[PDB]
């Protein structure tokens, strides 16, 4: 019992990170077969002023990366842009390169990210994509490269790289198709996030998550019917709960139906009084109702 | 209430 | 980038994480040269009564053990309790054990869990051994034998094997020689957790990450000598603090010293009222200084 946030494990992760450096440059890069990508802003001579990329792709020197893992290296042999990601190709075939696919995160769904130091595997969390296409994830200087990843069905999907932070401390990042969560470019500007909506099914999974810990005191005698807690959503920045199919198990454990939590959201959305859920101040979204369940019991 | 042997 | 729980890689444990079953039990091993170790409430007839443990290991017998890592089923020679851990020797030297080591981890510190439902490692997350000899964590039946991890400068540190929860929720493992944390006794039994001691040290730390996150509303300016603090540390559950000295670098960073935030601390104790710090609605001892230094700078 209990909720916490988790991550998948990362052993076929940790064997592809590579250190990448360039110029005053250092960040971590993902090797898979003979090639490594990275965040190209890691090709920029002046990270504190617009970056013109055609122009320092142009003057570009091979012999200036250095590409290494433990300290072995890997020699660059050519270098591309893909999007907002730098592909380089490296003489060595990463002999740990594990069976792959790639894909994108939508909003509300979480996945698992290692963070890295300068090539060397540091530390392995989950987080959940906004609605913006950023993440609440933890990144300092240095980390930047890091490898967003999620286990499904047996399949490992390479779907998030770090590539900045925001003013207001949120993280974008991109797919690896080289296409910028959220649409964000890859300057060192003062890009706005945006008006952040919260995932509705995945705030009910954690109330329904709260009652399974003995927690009820925002728990009402009223409901709100799916339809109307629709409306309100639309202009309360939350999004729309399709149905209550995926609350079903819960609802049946803890005998709160789905509706009679989005009374609770509705009203808790102005404040918590000073009380707390799950020792947080006010309603979390990071979690999906499958995140929920599973740990919950048995699935 | 106590114990489950996990 | 606010305080956020992490793990650190579980690369060098999942190839020694085993599925060992006996019977209709099915819980997690770790396999390390050529031993696996387990909980050994695994062999017992019925978890859910009273066990007697000299007799569910009179009447066990090796065949009927069943130890796998993948597709690779590994044969048990003999069986042996060391406290409440089965301790399995094999027929197969696990080839891809690292280097390691064991101990024990202290009220207060920080580690690793790799969760593994049946044999298959499913997910891994930080965690707190708090006062009592137990952690606030996530196991579903079937965990059981989860391995608890720490990595200190090059050597992993096999620390922790889950074996069961509190009628509270509290999780409760064992370390290596077999000695259960809190000295719970692995029975369906009704024990009781008692009262908890909030960690000073990693309060302190607690705070400093909210400084360094911009938030400061509690800073008092004021400040409480260390001796007065565990003065009334131990009259409101807190440990008492050894020194500034673990702090050095984070009040340089932020120019509010430690005995500031043990004024504040005091006060805090009382209630956030309708504030919140890092979002949290009361005081967190849940990260230590060390963790804090990263997840902030980074350098270990």
């Amino acid at each position: 019992s209990g909720l916490r946030k988790m991550a998948q494990p990362s052993g076929l992760v940790e064997p592809c990170i590579v250190r990448v450096s360039y110029g005053n440059n250092v960040l971590n890069g993902l090797w898979l077969g003979d090639e490594v990508i990275c965040p190209r802003h890691v090709i920029a001579s002046d990270t504190t002023r617009v970056i013109n990329y055609e122009n320092e792709m142009s003057s570009v020197r091979l012999h200036n990366f250095s590409v290494s893992k433990n300290n072995v290296f890997l020699g660059v042999v050519s270098a591309r842009y893909k999007g907002v990601n730098l592909v380089l190709k490296v003489n060595q075939v990463n002999p740990n390169t594990p069976e792959h696919k790639f894909k994108s995160i939508k909003a509300g769904e979480s996945f698992n990210i290692l963070a890295c130091y300068e090539g060397c595997p540091g530390s392995v969390y989950g987080v959940n994509m906004r609605s913006q296409g950023t993440i609440k994830g933890s990144f300092i200087a240095g980390t930047c490269g890091s490898v967003g990843y999620v286990l499904e069905n047996g399949i490992l999907y390479f779907v998030y790289m770090h590539h900045l932070e925001l003013g207001n401390g949120s993280h974008v990042g991109s797919n690896f198709e080289g296409e910028m969560y959220g649409g964000y470019e890859d300057q060192p500007s003062m890009q706005l996030e945006g008006t952040n909506v919260m995932s509705s099914d995945n705030v009910v999974a954690f109330l329904y998550a709260a009652l399974i810990n003995g927690e009820r005191w925002f728990v009402t005698n009223t409901s709100m019917s799916l339809e109307s807690y629709n409306t309100w959503a639309k202009t309360n920045s939350f999004t729309e709960l399709s149905s209550t199919d995926a609350f079903s198990m819960l609802a049946a454990k803890t005998g709160q139906s789905v509706e009679k939590l989005l009374d609770s959201i509705v009203r808790l959305n102005k404040g918590f009084g000073g009380r707390t859920i799950l020792s947080y101040g006010s309603l979390c979204d990071e979690f999906t109702p499958t995140e929920v369940i599973r740990q919950m019991y048995g699935v | 209430v106590n114990s489950t042997l996990q």
